[PDB]
């Protein structure tokens, strides 16, 4: 039962184990429910650190090969393909997962965006793998979701908000990380900084110490972008 | 902050009470770690104990007067003075001043020969013999690179930032030894650094152990220990960081690219007293942390994670 | 097979330890004698693979014994508890017919065998963790015989200060203190192999100083800890 698979899953928290925290709420979204927002960053959190060790990893290997130029580099080749190849199907799985399930079934304001930013992510993550006819396939579809959630947000959510703040962060980064539209993405993440901070009480004791902390993360990208 | 669970392999030592830690929370924001015991009074500002087991592992000294050939006076001060020179090919020379020492300078003299044979770690200078008939002397291998304090301020702009950690890591790793020779090098500065080929840090000036313009080195306690030492390596990382002379020092002067666990570590060295500073077994240790996050964690920042820790 | 070597030093430097281990136990099981280099990477491969579950058995058995009264919650953190000890198991085993198959029958110099006999009296320390009953006694006995074989030949053919020597006296302490419960025991072999490498202290050497001095402080550490 679904409220049985959220305690297999936060056993899964303390104590990690990811692989399996992905497993409990991987089912738990396949009942077709609602998911609680508690219930939401769980599965956030569970795909959020598989992926990432993968993206840590195909990092490194990569690092290894520019230096090298030779049999060693013939063999980290195919090492590097080893993680991509992982990568694949755990974004796959999260985005047939977003498609099938959970983005059909959202209707509500903050539910939306946050599946369309999520699968604006799992698209992007592509891209920094795919070749060049793959990664233009896939740099145009996490485009037209982070645009998508883009437009919903600025029309329902309040001025600060850790969802809406969060898509304007990892929006930018796509444009000057994927696009090297660095004053594409400069000028984005600086109004959405302004206007945040224009009106910062419209946070609350429940969320402000969590909002503000990306508010840092837009001010440091600028930093490092105006350099 | 905001923390998360971490189990660490390879090494660390938590920046509270600096015992080797296994598994532990640490901060996603500048990588700070703690064990859960100290949680409790981990600092805010954020600009049933159990066993720990074994962790992973990775007389014919003397030249006769003579045969050593003397060039141009490189550069003097203490009590001698240094030259290039050639015997067996290439070397360098200090000329103490005294060239008829009493028998108890000359068995100071004997007993430094003794110590200075023993050291032979990489990151110190080579040791090649002494001489006593002309005059004081000291035989080293010579570093074709002139000190790091050349590199600089007269020739510069030639260090990335995966390079200029290199070099600070290198003269800790090099201190360390000394410190495991129990040798307190009391004088250390970018002037007594060096680069021999393809840049292999050297550190000199720590002999003269038993005898024993230099203001920006100097610790403020100087008076001598080994805390002393600890700042003097923070002033060095000063200068890398920042590509400038000291005047505390101004952090926000390093560069963009520079990860905050450098900020931090630099932080530390700096403490104005002495206990509140880490050790060179450390050092060593983080900045060999911060060396493999360089080709790992090189981005634009992205989202982080909600706090899922509380203490 | 240098590529299984090279396999192994790209899987440590990305972090994938499981893998790591897949490929040092296909050079064990070629009969062949590892270097000292090679020897060292089993050590590394196997020791994060296992202390993954040290870590997560010690947080789901503090999870339980927490929320005394919750029969419904308590019995699923406890089946889910001995999922992990299967799980270990299965490590620990495969290393100690790993040591007892290939490893140990052909060491032939001193400082193999003091190394290949700590593995041993290490695997079954961690076993002792995990079972009970009487199986708990079956595995201690075990593990001291192991700990007990390896600190003759290191009294007698390896130097004070070797790194090897004095981190057997720091396992083999600490499994008088934990698993025996004796206290008094464990400190006299801790103390004793202190003062013995702090006497003849200047055999220290440029290739192991590092090494044997991080030793000797957490060998120093238990026993402030013990006497606390
Ligand atoms: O200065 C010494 C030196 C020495 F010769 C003898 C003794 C000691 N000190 S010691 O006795 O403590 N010492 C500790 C380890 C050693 F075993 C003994 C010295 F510090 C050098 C040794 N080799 C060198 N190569 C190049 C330069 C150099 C280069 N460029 C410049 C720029 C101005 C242009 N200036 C100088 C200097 C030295």
């Amino acid at each position: 039962d679904k409220n049985e698979l959220v305690q297999k899953a936060k056993l899964a928290e303390q104590a990690e184990r990811y692989d399996d925290m992905a497993a409990c709420m991987k089912s738990v979204t396949e009942q077709g429910a609602e998911l609680s927002n508690e219930e939401r960053n769980l599965l956030s959190v569970a795909y959020k650190n598989v992926v990432g060790a993968r993206r840590s990893s195909w990092r490194v290997v990569s690092s290894i090969e520019q230096k090298t130029e030779e049999k060693k580099q013939q063999m980290a080749r195919e090492y590097r393909e080893k993680i991509e190849t992982e990568l694949r199907d755990i974004c796959n799985d999260v985005l047939s997962l977003l498609e099938k399930f959970l983005i059909p079934n959202a209707s509500q304001a903050e539910s939306k965006v946050f599946y369309l930013k999520m699968k604006g992510d799992y698209y992007r993550y592509l891209a920094e793998v795919a070749a060049g006819d793959d990664k233009k396939g896939i740099v145009d579809q996490s485009q037209q979701a982070y645009q998508e959630a883009f437009e919903i947000s600025k029309k329902e959510m309040q001025p600060t908000h850790p969802i809406r703040l969060g898509l304007a962060l990892n929006f930018s980064v796509f444009y000057y990380e994927i696009l090297n539209s660095p004053e594409k993405a400069c000028s984005l993440a600086k109004t959405a900084f302004d206007e945040a901070i224009a009106e910062l009480d419209t946070l609350s004791e429940e969320s402000y110490k969590d909002s503000t902390l990306i508010m840092q993360l837009l001010r440091d990208n600028l930093t490092l972008w105006t350099s | 902050h905001n923390f998360v669970r971490k189990t660490f392999f390879t090494l660390a030592f938590c920046d509270f009470c600096r015992k080797l830690l296994f598994q532990g929370f640490r901060c996603q924001t500048c990588g700070y770690k703690f064990h859960q015991r100290c949680s409790t009074e981990v600092p805010l500002m954020c600009v049933r104990d159990r066993s720990s087991s074994a962790p992973n592992v990775h007389d014919d000294w003397e030249i006769p007067d003579g045969q050593i050939t003397v060039g141009q006076r490189i550069g003097s001060g203490s009590f001698g003075t240094v030259y290039k020179g050639k015997w067996h090919g290439d070397v360098a020379v200090k000329m103490l001043n005294v060239t008829a020492p009493t028998p108890q300078q000359l068995q100071a003299f004997k007993n430094e020969v003794g110590v200075l044979r023993k050291t032979r770690h990489v990151n110190i200078l080579l040791f090649m013999g002494y001489s006593t008939k002309p005059q004081l002397a000291i035989v080293t291998q010579w570093c074709e690179g002139s000190s790091l304090y050349h590199h600089l301020h007269i020739i510069e702009t030639k260090f990335e930032m995966k390079k200029l950690i290199d070099i600070a890591r290198q003269t800790a790793q090099g201190m360390d030894y000394l410190h495991a020779k129990s040798i307190i090098h009391r004088d250390l500065k970018s002037n007594n650094i060096f680069l021999h080929e393809d840049l292999t840090v050297k550190i000199g000036d720590f002999g003269l152990a038993t005898e024993k313009g230099s203001i920006l080195w100097m610790a403020p306690e100087v008076p001598y220990s080994f805390q002393s030492d600890v700042y003097a390596f923070g002033i060095v990382l000063y200068e890398l960081m920042t590509g400038q002379l000291p005047y505390s020092p101004d952090l926000s002067k390093v560069r963009s690219n520079c990860p905050k666990a450098m900020k931090r570590l630099m932080a530390e060295c700096l403490k104005k007293k002495r206990d509140e500073r880490p050790l060179f077994p450390q050092i060593l240790a983080s900045i060999e942390l911060l060396a493999r996050s360089l080709p790992k964690i090189h981005r634009s920042a992205s989202e982080p994670s909600l706090n899922r820790a509380g203490f």
